[PDB]
């Protein structure tokens, strides 16, 4: 029973880490949206470098 | 008959001492511990299985 309680605690801090990683990946998706925002302006190199 | 060993005799006060001493050994504590153990196991199983 004690080991089962310990394993339940294991499952639930793993759930906490799951929530933390979900927060990390929502942050990554916001970073991805900001990346598209930067992509919106082209910054094309000039047509006459050469 | 033959060997003087009667099948049974009336109770004696000295034998009455042992007769009063004789009792059936109890399992109340054992039974209640078993009941509590199985009840807590059921309670743990209620939420133990993955949803």
């Amino acid at each position: 029973r004690d080991e089962v309680i310990k394993k339940k605690n294991q499952n639930e801090y793993y759930r906490g880490r799951t929530k933390k990683l979900q927060a990390t990946i929502i942050s990554t998706k916001e970073d991805f949206l900001r990346s598209q925002e930067i992509l919106a302006q082209t910054h094309l190199p000039e047509k006459s470098v050469f | 008959n033959d060997n003087p060993i009667p099948k049974s005799v009336p109770l004696h006060p000295k034998s009455g001492k042992y007769f009063h001493n004789l009792h059936a050994r109890d399992l109340s504590n054992i039974y209640q511990q078993c009941y509590k153990q199985i009840d807590e196991t059921i309670n743990q199983l209620v939420d133990s299985t993955s949803p």
